[PDB]
């Protein structure tokens, strides 16, 4: 769950693209049930460029987990 | 046409410094706004260095990224930052890998150099794009 914000079973480039385009502020909602869950890496119950920074280092296998 | 990520087979000395290239080929008109795969090499016979963008990235100095997780397993990023018109559209050269061959690997013998688990690229429309894997190596001589 916390970083598939499509749903789709997997953390990938894709979620990091959609979490891009709602930091863009083209995207409000994710296809994923909860946002927050989903989207919120950091623990502070929102989306900003600082969860968008985790996952690049989650998809860099820079950490293993968040 | 259809969507390939192939890594090309190149020759090599031991003790040597190599270059690998890692190619997309089948770009359709709606482009490659992102991706993410896992490269393994075989780490017993190469030493990793450092990987570029290829000529085929945009902005990569932004949209692209390479990490050396652990020995012999690198992980691939890239993202349009725009989600706009960055895109890449052509096909060539999306990352080259440069390695130092080992001077112990013995000539003749390879040193395999894969894509490893699923891959995801993303069109323009953040739709998944499929590519067809075909696996690459450095050839000793
Ligand atoms: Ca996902
Ligand atoms: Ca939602
Ligand atoms: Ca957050």
């Amino acid at each position: 769950k916390p970083g598939d914000v499509d749903g789709n079973g997997s953390i990938n480039s894709i979620d990091f693209a959609l979490m891009r385009n709602y930091l863009l502020g083209n995207l409000k909602d994710f296809p994923a049930e909860d946002d927050i869950k989903a989207g919120d890496l950091n623990g502070d119950k929102s989306i900003n460029i600082n969860d968008f920074a985790i996952m690049r280092m989650y998809l860099l296998g820079m950490i293993t987990k968040f | 046409t259809g969507f390939n990520l192939s890594i090309d087979t190149v020759e090599g000395n031991p003790g040597s410094s190599v270059v690998v290239p890692v190619k997309l080929s089948g770009i359709s008109k709606n482009g490659i706004s992102t991706a993410d795969f896992t490269v393994t090499y075989d780490a017993t016979k190469l030493e990793y260095i450092s990987g570029d963008a290829g000529s085929i990235v945009t902005n990569p100095g932004v949209n692209f990224g390479i990490n050396k997780e652990s020995d012999g397993k690198l992980k691939v990023l890239f993202l349009d930052y725009t989600m706009s018109t960055g895109y890449i559209s052509t096909d060539g050269v999306f990352a080259n890998l440069n390695f130092n061959i080992k001077s112990s690997a013995a000539i003749g013998s390879k040193a395999e150099v894969s894509i490893s688990g699923t891959p995801t690229f993303g069109d323009s429309t953040l739709t998944p794009v499929v590519a067809k894997v075909t696996n690459g190596a450095v050839n000793l001589e």
